[PDB]
DNA sequence: TTTTTTTTTTTTTTTTTTTTTTTTT
DNA sequence: AAAAAAAAAAAAAAAAAAAAAAAAA
C-alpha cells in the first residue's frame, strides 16, 4: 500500500544521511527500493 | 538519583540507588538513562533526638563515562569532536562502499542475513521527520520487525543493536 | 538614574518612588507613536468603555521613551507594577473621573518582554525578576476565590475588624480588636470582606523544544483576578510573570532539605493561536455561485486525493439535516452518520482527523483506548484534579456536533452498546453509582474501519465482510466502502501527490477552485444555524416510484433489500444538500442528488453480482449530475484493466 | 432600622395579593399541615416593595433571617390559636424562587460571593440528612452553670466555645441542643453548558430544614443560593473553600376536572379504537399490533392469593420481524408513553444495566445496589431492543424476573429479593 | 496556662498481584 | 477437554481532611 511508498521515501532519507548527502540522489531510491522489495516475500504453495 | 552498573553488580543482588545531589553549574548536566561519573563526596544526612542517617552523594562535577567525542547542529557537532575524529568521520565518509563495511563492523558475527543487516543500519541512521502545514506529522523514524524460526540470531540482532 | 547601592531599595526610597510616578505618568501623555497618535489614549477609552481594569503595556515603546525606568523593572516588578498601577489608576480618572465607581484599581501588564527563556532554564538568579516564558498549560484549577481586603470579626466584641490586606505572600494574621482589646480567634466576615479571583495553573515546557535525552520541565503559576480563565488545557502560552520565592515554600518539615519551591506570578498571558458581521455578505457572495456544491465537495480534506464521493458524503454529513419530531412521539434524527470501510492505506483516519480539524463541537475517539475519551459514560475523580466527576461519555461531549470514530471495528461489548444506544435513542441513560439521569447526545457518528481478514472482497455483501452487527450498519446513512485497487495512473498521481508533499513540508522549506477552510467553516456554521430547508417541493410520484421499484429489485434477488429507513437517509441528504445551497426549500435538484449517494451506497453495500444488477437496472438515477466524460473514462479503465489482467495472467 | 425592614416584610406577607393574598393563605394552610415552610416568588416581592428584593439580591444573609421571622410572626398572627401540645410557635423556613434565567456557573467569580445566585447543574452526589444545632447549650464543668440558647449561624459555619465562666470549662449537652435536618450535595456544570475542550466546573451545594432530600442524584438542577465560603476558625494562600447556600430548588426535565376528564374519555362507545389510533399515529399499519401495545400499556390485574402466591397482571409481548419495520420506533413511543417506562438494549443500555446488581463497599461495607432497567422500571414498562442478544446471566435474571416479578440476588452478604414489577415489550429480528 | 505540632482515625481511592471466569481449538 | 485471554477479588499503599492530645515555652 501506500505506507509501503511512505517506507521507501524514509529508507532512502536514510540512506542519503548515510553518506553525509545533502540530496537524495536516484542511486539511494534505488537501493531502499531493492531492499523493500527483497524484504516482500512470495507465498509458495503446493 | 541513579544505581549501580550492571557489571559492578555482584552475584544475585538488586542494584544500589544512592540519590546524588547537584549543585550549580552542574544541575542538569545528568539526564535519566545516561551513563554517568560523578566525583564529589559522600555525606551523611539526618532522616533529645535521634540521629537518623542516610548516605547521599555530592556532586561537584557529572560527566559522561564514555565519552563520545574527545572535544545541536551539523557545525556543532563537528566543532565538537577532535581533529583525528573529524579526519576519521570525513575519511568513511568519501569512503566507497561504507555500506557494506557499515553492516560487516557492525555485525561480525552474524553470519548472512545482510537484508536485516541492512535494515537495522538504515533504522540506526533513520529518516527525516517533517510536520505538515495542516500540523499533520510526518513520521521520520523507520522501525523494523524480524520473524522467524528460532535460532536464526533475532535475539542477537536486537542485543548488537542495544549494546 | 543608576545611583545607590540596591535596586529594589532604590525603588523603596520616596525620592525615587515619585520621580518613576511622576516619569511614568508623563510617558502614557506623551508616549503617541510613529503614527498612532497617543495609543494609549484609545487603549484607555477602550478598557473603560468595555471595563477591563487592565492595561496592556508594550516592553519596547517604554525602554524606549523611558530606558531608565524599563530598565529597573526587571530588577525588581514588585515595586515599579505597583506604581504603575498607582499612576494608571488616576490616569484613568483624569481620562474618565466616573469610572473611579468601577474596581477603584488598574492592572498593568507588561508584554514583549525581550529576553525569553524555557522552564529547565529558570536558576536562583532569576528569584525576584520580571521572565517572560512559553509553555503547554497541562492543568487548571477553578476560579478560587481569594480573600484581598479581610474584615475579621472579633467573638466577645462583636466589632468588625479594619480591612487586614491580603498578601500573596503570608497569610494575614489579625491583631487583637482595638475595642475590648482581645487577641480571640476572630473569623472572617464574608459580607464586608472584598475578595479577587484566584486560579492556579501549571506551564509545561512545549514538547516541540524539548531536546532528545531530556524530559519537559512544568513551573506553576498563580494568575490574579483579571487573567482568571485567560487560558485552559493544551494552550500554548507566553507568560510574562515574577519568578516568586517567598510566601511560604521552603521544606522546613523533617526528612526534607532546605529547599524553596517556586510559582510565578502571573502578569501578562498571551496564548499564540467567531461571531462576524458582513460575512453574511459573504457567505451569500459565493453561495449563488451556481456551481458551489462542487466547490465545497472539492474543499473537503485539500491533503486527500481523489475519493471524491467520500469527501461528497462528509459534506453532507457536516452541513446535516433537519431533526424533527411530529407531535412528541415519533423522534427522526436529522444527522447523516457516515461509516467509511475500506482496506488499508486509504486516508481513511486523514478524513475523520480533517472533519476533526474543520468542525467545531467535534472529538476524536478510537475502538482502542488509545483515545484520551471514551465512548462510555462513568463517574470517578479526575486523576488531576483529584475531584469527584461525572466523565460523560465520549457521544455526549459532541452533544451537538461530531463525533469521530476510528477503529469502529474493535471495540469493547460496553463501547458497543453504548454506540448503540447514541445511534438509536440520542440520549444516554446512566445508572453508575447513584446518578440515575438521562442525557441527551445528539452526535453525527463518522465512523472508520476495515474489512474483515484486512481487505474488502466485493464477492461478499458489506453487512458480512465487517465484524460489525446489522444493527449497527442500520443506523449508518451512508456507507462509503474504500477499495485499494492496483491501477498504474491512480498509483503514480497519489505517488506524485505524497512526495511532492513530503518535499514541501522539509524542514528547511517550512474542475474548481476549494474555499478556504476558515471561509469554510464559516460557511458550515451560517448553514447549519440558519437556513432550515423545508420539502415542500418534493416530487411523491417519483421518490414512491422510485421506492417500489427498488423494492422489487432487491427482493427479486437474493440480495439485501431496501426499507423506509432508506428513505428517510435520502430525505435527510436532499435537506442537506439545500443547506448548502441555502435553497430554503429542497429543489428537484437535490433530491436527485440525495437519491444518488443514497443508491450508490446501497448499490455498493450489495454483492458483486448484485452490484451490476443494481448498476444497469438503476443506472439513470445513478448517472445524476455524473457527465459523459466521467462515465466514458470508468468504462475505458474497466476494459483496459480487463486487456492487462488478460494479458498477465 | 431592621425592624423596619421586618416590618415592611411582614406587611408584604400579610397584604400582597393576586382577589386572594396568597401568601398569607399559604401560610395558614402550611402551619395547618405542619410544613412549616413557604416559597415565597422574588418577583412578587420586587413588585410589592423592590427595595426589599434588591436588598435580598445584594444582602441575602441577614435579610432572609429578617424575612424568615418576619413570616414567623405572620405565621403566629394567622394561626394563634392551636390545641394544647403544640401552641409554641414554629421557625418557618423561606424557600424563595425567581423567573430570572440562571447565570452559568462559569460567571460565578470572586465578587459574587455572598450575593443571591441562580445557577443551573445537574447534581452527581447528595450525602445522608444529618443534624446541624441551630441553638445548643454550653454547661461549665466547674460551676455547672448554662447558658441555653446560643445562637448558631446556618451553612457550613462552625462556632467556638466560650474560654471564660478553669479557662474553657464549657461542655456541650447533646439532649439539650436544638437541631435541624443537613445535606451536602455536588453540583456539576451542565454538559451541554461546558466548552468543547473544556473541563466541566463544580460547586457545593449546602441544603437545610425542608431542602434536604428535595433532589436526588442525576437531578437536573436550577439553584438559587448565597454564594458563601466555610468559616471554620480561620502554596495558596487564604483561600477559602467556596460553597453555595442552598435556598430555592428547582428540578428541571391529578386534578378532579382530569379525573372527570378520564371518566367521560372512558365511556366513549370506541375508546378502544380512540385509544388505538393514539399510540402510535405517525406509524403506518399494524392496527392489532398498535391494540396489543395498548392493552399492554393497561396491563392485567395482579393476584394475590390468600395463601400468598402471586399472579402477575403485567402483559409481555414481543415482536419478531425484518429490520424494516418500525419497532424501535413503536418501542421508543411506549417508553415515551408509559407513565414509568425505560428502554434498553439487549445487553442493558450505556453504562445503565439491564437487571439489578449488588455489590458490598469494601471501605464502607453497605449493600449498593446498582440498579438496572428491570427495577428502575417497576410498575411500568421495560422496552427491550434486540432482545434476542442477552448475555447468559441477564437471560437467567429475566427468565426468573418476567413470571415471578421479582430478581432474587444472594451475594457474600445477604440474600434479598428486589421487586421488579415490569411489563417487557421485546423487539427482535429473525 | 496557652499555643502548637504532631498523632491518629477514619474515609476514601488507587495500584499490583493473584485468582477466578469466559472464550476458543 | 484443555489452554489463552479477560475480568473480577482482594489486599496493600497513598492521599487527605479533620479532631484530639502531648510537649514546649
Ligand atoms: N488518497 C490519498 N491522498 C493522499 N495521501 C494518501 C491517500 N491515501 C493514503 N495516503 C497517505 O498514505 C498513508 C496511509 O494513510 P493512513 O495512515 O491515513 O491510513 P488508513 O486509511 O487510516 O489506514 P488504517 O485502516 O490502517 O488505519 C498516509 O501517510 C496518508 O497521508
Ligand atoms: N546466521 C548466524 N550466524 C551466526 N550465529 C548464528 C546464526 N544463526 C544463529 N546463530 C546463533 O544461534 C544462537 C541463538 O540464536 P537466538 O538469537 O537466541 O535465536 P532467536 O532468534 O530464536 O532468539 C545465537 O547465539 C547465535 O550466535
Ligand atoms: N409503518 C411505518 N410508518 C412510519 N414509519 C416507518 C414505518 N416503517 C418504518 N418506518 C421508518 O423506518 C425507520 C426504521 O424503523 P426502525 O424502528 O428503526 O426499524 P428497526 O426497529 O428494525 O430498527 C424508522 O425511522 C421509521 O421512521
Ligand atoms: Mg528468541
Ligand atoms: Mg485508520
Ligand atoms: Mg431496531
Ligand atoms: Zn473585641
Ligand atoms: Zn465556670
Amino acid at each position: 500500500t501506500v505506507r509501503q511508498l511512505e517506507s521507501m521515501i524514509r529508507l532512502s532519507e536514510a540512506m542519503a544521511r548515510m553518506h553525509c548527502c545533502d540530496e537524495v540522489q536516484p542511486k539511494h531510491v534505488k537501493e531502499a527500493f531493492r531492499l523493500l522489495n527483497k524484504s516482500i516475500i512470495r507465498v509458495e504453495t503446493p | 538519583r541513579i544505581q549501580e552498573t550492571q557489571a559492578e553488580l555482584p552475584r544475585g543482588s538488586i542494584p544500589r540507588s544512592l540519590e546524588v545531589i547537584l549543585r550549580a553549574e552542574a544541575v542538569e548536566s545528568a539526564q535519566a538513562g545516561d551513563k554517568c561519573d560523578f566525583t564529589g563526596t559522600l555525606i551523611v544526612v539526618p532522616d533529645v533526638r535521634d540521629l537518623s542517617y542516610r548516605l547521599v552523594f555530592l556532586a561537584c562535577c557529572v560527566a559522561p563515562t564514555n565519552p563520545r567525542f574527545g572535544g545541536q547542529t551539523a557545525e556543532s557537532i563537528k566543532n565538537q569532536m577532535t581533529v583525528k575524529e573529524w579526519e576519521k568521520v570525513f575519511e568513511m565518509s568519501q569512503d566507497k562502499n561504507l555500506y557494506h563495511n557499515l553492516c560487516t563492523s557492525l555485525f561480525p558475527t552474524i553470519h548472512g542475513n545482510d537484508e536485516v543487516k541492512r535494515g537495522v543500519l538504515l533504522m540506526l541512521f533513520g529518516g527525516v521527520p517533517k510536520t505538515t502545514g495542516e500540523g499533520t506529522s510526518l513520521r521520520g523514524d523507520i522501525n523494523v520487525c524480524i520473524v522467524g524460526d528460532p535460532s536464526t540470531a533475532k535475539s542477537q540482532f536486537l542485543k548488537h543493536v542495544e549494546e | 538614574d543608576l545611583k545607590g547601592h540596591s535596586v529594589r531599595e532604590w525603588v523603596s526610597m520616596a525620592g525615587p518612588r515619585l520621580e518613576i510616578h511622576h516619569r511614568f505618568k508623563n510617558f502614557l501623555r506623551t508616549h503617541v507613536d510613529s503614527h498612532g497618535h497617543n495609543v494609549f489614549k484609545e487603549r484607555i477609552s477602550d478598557m473603560c468603555k468595555e471595563n477591563r481594569e487592565s492595561l496592556v503595556v508594550n516592553y519596547e515603546d517604554l525602554a524606549a521613551r523611558e530606558h531608565v525606568l524599563a530598565y529597573f523593572l526587571p530588577e525588581a516588578p514588585a515595586e515599579l507594577l505597583q506604581i504603575f498601577d498607582e499612576a494608571a489608576l488616576e490616569v484613568v480618572l483624569a481620562m474618565y473621573p466616573k469610572y473611579d465607581r468601577i474596581t477603584n484599581h488598574i492592572h498593568v501588564r507588561i508584554s514583549h518582554l525581550p529576553l525569553v527563556e524555557e522552564l529547565r532554564s529558570l536558576r536562583q538568579l532569576h528569584l525576584n525578576q520580571l521572565i517572560r516564558t512559553s509553555g503547554v498549560v497541562t492543568s487548571c484549577t477553578g476560579v478560587l476565590p481569594q480573600l484581598s481586603m479581610v474584615k475579621y470579626n472579633c467573638n466577645k466584641c462583636n466589632f468588625v475588624l479594619g480591612p487586614f490586606c491580603q498578601s500573596q505572600n503570608q497569610e494575614v494574621k489579625p491583631g487583637s480588636c482595638p475595642e475590648c482589646q482581645s487577641a480571640g480567634p476572630f473569623e472572617v466576615n464574608m459580607e464586608e470582606t472584598i475578595y479577587q479571583n484566584y486560579q492556579r495553573i501549571r506551564i509545561q515546557e512545549s514538547p516541540g523544544k524539548v531536546a532528545a535525552g531530556r524530559l519537559p520541565r512544568s513551573k506553576d503559576a498563580i494568575l490574579l483576578a483579571d487573567l482568571v480563565d485567560s487560558c485552559k488545557p493544551g494552550d500554548e502560552i507566553e507568560l510574562t510573570g515574577i519568578y516568586h520565592n517567598n510566601y511560604d515554600g521552603s521544606l522546613n518539615t523533617a526528612n526534607g532539605f532546605p529547599v524553596f519551591a517556586t510559582v510565578i506570578l502571573a502578569n501578562h498571558v498571551a496564548k499564540k493561536d467567531e461571531l462576524t458581521d458582513e460575512d453574511v455578505k459573504m457567505i451569500t457572495s459565493l453561495s449563488k455561485d451556481q456551481q458551489i456544491g462542487e466547490k465545497i465537495f472539492a474543499s473537503i480534506a485539500p491533503s486527500i486525493y481523489g475519493h471524491e464521493d467520500i469527501k461528497r458524503g462528509l459534506a453532507l454529513a457536516l452541513f446535516g439535516g433537519e431533526p424533527k419530531n411530529p407531535g412528541g412521539k415519533h423522534k427522526v434524527r436529522g444527522d447523516i452518520n457516515v461509516l467509511l470501510c475500506g482496506d488499508p492505506g486509504t486516508a481513511k483516519s486523514q478524513f475523520l482527523k480533517y472533519i476533526e480539524k474543520v468542525s467545531s463541537r467535534a472529538i476524536f475517539t478510537t475502538g482502542q483506548g488509545a483515545s484520551a475519551v471514551g465512548l462510555t459514560a462513568y463517574v470517578q475523580r479526575h486523576p488531576v484534579s483529584r475531584e469527584w466527576t461525572l466523565e460523560a461519555g465520549a457521544l455526549v461531549l459532541a452533544d451537538r456536533g461530531v463525533c469521530l470514530i476510528d477503529e469502529f471495528d474493535k471495540m469493547n461489548d460496553q463501547d458497543r452498546t453504548s454506540i448503540h444506544e447514541a445511534m438509536e435513542q440520542q440520549s444516554i441513560s446512566i445508572s453508575k453509582a447513584g446518578i440515575v439521569t438521562s442525557l441527551q447526545a445528539r452526535c453525527t457518528v463518522i465512523a472508520a474501519a476495515n474489512p474483515i481478514g484486512g481487505r474488502y472482497d466485493p464477492s461478499l455483501t458489506f453487512s458480512e465482510n465487517v465484524d460489525l452487527t446489522e444493527p449497527i450498519i442500520s443506523r449508518f446513512d451512508i456507507l462509503c466502502v474504500v477499495r485499494d485497487t492496483v491501477d498504474p495512473v491512480q498509483d503514480e498521481m497519489l505517488a506524485r501527490f505524497v512526495v511532492g508533499s513530503h518535499v514541501r513540508h522539509h524542514p528547511s522549506n517550512k474542475g474548481v477552485e476549494p474555499l478556504p477552510q476558515e471561509v469554510l467553516k464559516k460557511y458550515i456554521i451560517y448553514a447549519k444555524e440558519r437556513v432550515h430547508p423545508k420539502l415542500n417541493q418534493m416530487d411523491q410520484d417519483k421518490v414512491a416510484k422510485m421506492y417500489s421499484d427498488l423494492r422489487k429489485e432487491s427482493m427479486a434477488t437474493g440480495s439485501i433489500p431496501i426499507t423506509v429507513r432508506h428513505i428517510e437517509s435520502m430525505i435527510r441528504m436532499a435537506e442537506a444538500h439545500a443547506r448548502i445551497h441555502l435553497r430554503d426549500y429542497v429543489i428537484e435538484d437535490d433530491v436527485n442528488m440525495a437519491i444518488r449517494v443514497m443508491l450508490e451506497s446501497f448499490i455498493d453495500t450489495q454483492k458483486f453480482s448484485v452490484m451490476r444488477s443494481m448498476r444497469k437496472t438503476f443506472a439513470r438515477y445513478l448517472s445524476f449530475r455524473r457527465d459523459n466524460n466521467e462515465l466514458l473514462l470508468f468504462i475505458l479503465k474497466q476494459l483496459v484493466a480487463e486487456q492487462v489482467t488478460y494479458q498477465r495472467n | 432600622r431592621k425592624s423596619q425592614l421586618q416590618r415592611r416584610f411582614k406587611e408584604f406577607l400579610r397584604q400582597y395579593r393576586v382577589f386572594t393574598f396568597k401568601y398569607r393563605d399559604e401560610l395558614k394552610r402550611h402551619y395547618n399541615l405542619g410544613e412549616y415552610w413557604i416559597e415565597v416568588e422574588m418577583e412578587d416581592l420586587a413588585s410589592f416593595d423592590e427595595d426589599l428584593a434588591d436588598y435580598l439580591y445584594k444582602q441575602p444573609a441577614e435579610h432572609l433571617q429578617l424575612l424568615e421571622e418576619a413570616a414567623k410572626e405572620v405565621a403566629d398572627e394567622v394561626t394563634r390559636p392551636r390545641p394544647s401540645g403544640e401552641e409554641v410557635l414554629q421557625d418557618i423556613q423561606v424557600m424563595l424562587k425567581s423567573d430570572a434565567s440562571p447565570s452559568s456557573i462559569r460567571s460565578l467569580k470572586s465578587d459574587m460571593m455572598s450575593h443571591l445566585v441562580k445557577i443551573p447543574g445537574i447534581i452527581i452526589a447528595a450525602s445522608a440528612v444529618r443534624a446541624k444545632a441551630t441553638r445548643i447549650s454550653i454547661q461549665c464543668r466547674s460551676c455547672r452553670n448554662t447558658l441555653t440558647n446560643i445562637a448558631m449561624r446556618p451553612g457550613l459555619e462552625g462556632y467556638a466555645l466560650p474560654r471564660k465562666c478553669p479557662l474553657d470549662p464549657y461542655f456541650i449537652m447533646p439532649d439539650k441542643c436544638k437541631c435541624v435536618d443537613f445535606q451536602t450535595l455536588k453540583l456539576q456544570e451542565l454538559p451541554d453548558a461546558v466548552p468543547h475542550g473544556e473541563m466541566p466546573r463544580h460547586m457545593q451545594l449546602y441544603c437545610d430544614r425542608y431542602l434536604c432530600d428535595k433532589v436526588v442524584p442525576g437531578n437536573r438542577v436550577t439553584i438559587m443560593g448565597i454564594y458563601s465560603i466555610k468559616k471554620f476558625g480561620l502554596v495558596g494562600v487564604g483561600i477559602r473553600s467556596s460553597y453555595i447556600r442552598v435556598l430555592g430548588i428547582q428540578v428541571d426535565t391529578v386534578s378532579p376536572q382530569e379525573e372527570e376528564e378520564f371518566r367521560r374519555l372512558a365511556a366513549l362507545p370506541n375508546v378502544y379504537e380512540v385509544i388505538s389510533k393514539s399510540i402510535a399515529p405517525s406509524i403506518f399499519g399494524g392496527t392489532d399490533m398498535k391494540k396489543a401495545i395498548a392493552c399492554l400499556l393497561f396491563g392485567g390485574s395482579r393476584k394475590r392469593l390468600p395463601d400468598g402466591l402471586t399472579r402477575r397482571g403485567d402483559i409481555n409481548l414481543l415482536m419478531l420481524g425484518d429490520p424494516g419495520t418500525a419497532k424501535s420506533q413503536l418501542l421508543k413511543f411506549v417508553e415515551k408513553c408509559s407513565p414509568i417506562g425505560v428502554y434498553t438494549s439487549g445487553k442493558g443500555s450505556s453504562a445503565a444495566g439491564l437487571t439489578a446488581s449488588v455489590m458490598r463497599d469494601p471501605s464502607s461495607r453497605n449493600f449498593i445496589m446498582e440498579g438496572g432497567a428491570m427495577v428502575l422500571a417497576d410498575g411500568g414498562v421495560v422496552c427491550i431492543d434486540e432482545f434476542d442478544k442477552m448475555r447468559e446471566d441477564d437471560r437467567v435474571a429475566i427468565h426468573e424476573a418476567m413470571e415471578q416479578q421479582t430478581i432474587s440476588i444472594a451475594k457474600a452478604g445477604i440474600t434479598t429479593t428486589l421487586n421488579s414489577r415490569c411489563s417487557v415489550l421485546a423487539a427482535a429480528n429473525s
